[PDB]
């Protein structure tokens, strides 16, 4: 239930396309954006906690991206 | 280098040790003795009992 | 009142099938689950089983655990044990009980009491 | 695995008699699981006690059940003559699969 | 030339299923279809009182 | 009316200890006597080629 | 076990024969292990391999082993004639034991 | 040069146990070895062997895993195998050779030869 692996972990550069290397740099990006089109609420509170701490209109900039990068796949 | 159903691709010694399923611990032929075999399972209780 | 009610099976030669039927009579299919009690006469009872009739789910003695299979049948209300490859020792008569399910429908546990009745039986005798 | 049951028993009628059923922990003695079968020869069995102590609600109410450790003892009094009944003892293992007894004979006077 | 290292599975499939359930006291319990190397098991204290 | 819960062994006999090793490549080792489960073996990596 | 070695076979004098003895993965593959024992018929077997490619000092230099996979190949050439001894392949497997394959009579015409 | 012979031709009834000695001779029975190597003519060899004969270890095939056991004595520098409970199938010859142990004495992994030398042979013929 565990294995996400191959991808991350490390991969094969060649003058080849590499398994399904035609799908992923968009398996990557339509689950994130896909998983925030549903509940925003979170981006909505995930804004919040990034705007008060840090405060520098550009820490908290990462921390709005961030946040909102780790959970959609919540992990 | 890494046979599924009749195809095959080479991957590396960190993802092809790394993957959770049952072992076969490279052994040959006869009733291999599975390692792991727990993760592949799905032990849950309804509600309470059974 | 409970009846059970069986067919009077022969002999089938060693090496037959037997099956034989218990069509349920006089109170509530949907919770009679079965068994199936074998004996001839001289020796301890055996129980070769299965337990449950709603989901037709079946459990089995080791000793029989691949010999017999079983269908159930609401529309007859009737479960029918059939033990395949047979021989001259299995002469003997089954008998089929109820113990009630538990309401859930799923049969893990019994009822306190098991056999509150009996099929009629049926003598089965092997040439 | 039969569950240990003596072959035969006689007496007085009104007497108390005594049928020793032992099993093991699997079954007999880590349950109150038990019942003792009468069955009539050549008719079908019945069942004379249900929960040990207990009694389904047509039994004649001098059967009683008892248990400790590993036993089952159904012990009648004042035995009415017509109480010839193979008494098997049968109870719910912990594998899931019931055992009957080796069943008492049971034998009047 | 090439030689073998491990194997997996892919696709799982399961056999019969056995219980054996000791009541509260006495504690745990034992299936004999245990100690081999072809049955997974787990304990899971259940809902069992009366 | 007592109980048992588990026990525990005082004392250990030990037969047979029959081995099983592989080259540097050809996987990690194994043998018929592991899916006994009334065995017990360790496979340690320590050996040497030549 | 009982390693692949196919029965019998023979040629003119000179020409190359080729005896290959076919394992698995458990001995032959994964080893160096090998050896073809000449054994005269009536008499005692002899070493004819050591380790493969090499041999005893005292033998033939005839004789060429060779090993792919799973083979043990016994190549001789030059054949001075009398040299058909029955020919045993052997090695040691994963488990610590010898096996001898089915071995192969040999046959000078 | 290195010498090893045996007892001579014998025979066995059905059931009987064979003892054949091996007397190394020839060599330093130091760093030891010897083994079993059993042939009849006309079939595959087979190796039910031991390997020790320094600390008198020994490693059977599970072929006969319990059936052979053997004696190592250097006052006489010789191994003794016996056979118990031999059958009409067993009708062999019995070669003793050796494989040069270590130089712990432990014998683990063997010289890349095994057998450079050979026993006499016994033939060895059951009833």
């Amino acid at each position: 239930a565990v294995t996400l692996p191959s991808h991350s972990t490390r991969k094969l550069q060649t003058r080849s396309q590499t398994w399904l290397e035609s799908r992923e740099y968009t398996k990557h990006l339509i689950r994130v954006e896909n998983w925030i089109f549903r509940n925003p609420g979170f981006a909505l509170a995930a804004a919040a906690i990034a705007w008060l701490l840090g405060s520098s209109t550009s820490q908290k900039v990462i921390y709005l991206v961030m946040i909102l990068l780790i959970a959609p796949a919540y992990s | 280098y890494l046979t599924m159903n009749n195809k095959h691709w080479l991957v590396h010694k960190e993802w092809f040790h790394d993957i959770p399923l049952p072992w076969h611990a490279g052994a040959d032929t006869g009733t291999p003795h599975w390692n792991n075999k727990e993760a592949l399972v799905e032990f849950k209780d309804a509600h309470a009992k059974r | 009142e409970v009846q059970l009610v069986e067919s009077g099976a022969e002999v089938k030669k060693p090496g037959a099938s037997v099956k034989v039927s218990c069509k349920a009579s006089g109170y509530t299919f949907t919770s009679y689950a079965m068994h199936w009690v074998r004996q001839a006469p001289g020796q301890r009872l055996e129980w070769m089983g299965w337990i449950n009739a709603g989901n037709g789910n079946t459990k089995y003695s080791q000793k029989f655990q691949d010999r017999v299979t079983i269908t159930r049948d609401t529309s007859a209300s009737t479960a029918y044990m059939e033990l395949s490859s047979l021989r001259s020792e299995d002469t003997a008569i089954y008998y089929c009980a109820r113990d009630k399910v538990d309401d859930y429908g799923d049969y893990w546990f019994p009822t306190l009491w098991y056999f509150d009745y009996w099929g009629q039986g049926t003598l089965v005798t092997v040439s | 695995s039969a569950l240990t049951q003596p072959a035969s028993v006689s007496g007085s009628p009104g007497q108390s008699i005594t049928i020793s059923c032992t099993g093991t922990s699997s079954d007999v003695g880590g349950f109150n699981y038990v019942s003792w079968f009468q069955q009539h020869p050549g008719k079908a069995p019945k069942l004379m006690l249900y929960d040990v102590t207990s009694r389904p609600s047509g039994v004649s109410s001098r059967f009683s059940g008892s248990k400790s450790g590993n036993t089952a003892s159904l012990t009648i009094s004042g035995l009415q003559a017509e109480d010839e009944a193979d008494y098997y003892c049968s109870s719910h293992t912990s594998r899931g699969t019931w055992v009957f007894g080796g069943g008492t004979k049971l034998t009047v006077l | 030339n090439m030689a073998e290292v491990r194997s997996y599975c892919y696709e799982a499939s399961i056999s019969d299923m056995a219980s054996d359930s000791r009541c509260p006291t006495q504690g745990e319990a034992y299936l004999d279809k245990q100690s081999d190397t072809q049955y997974v098991c787990k304990r899971t204290l259940v809902d069992r009182g009366w």
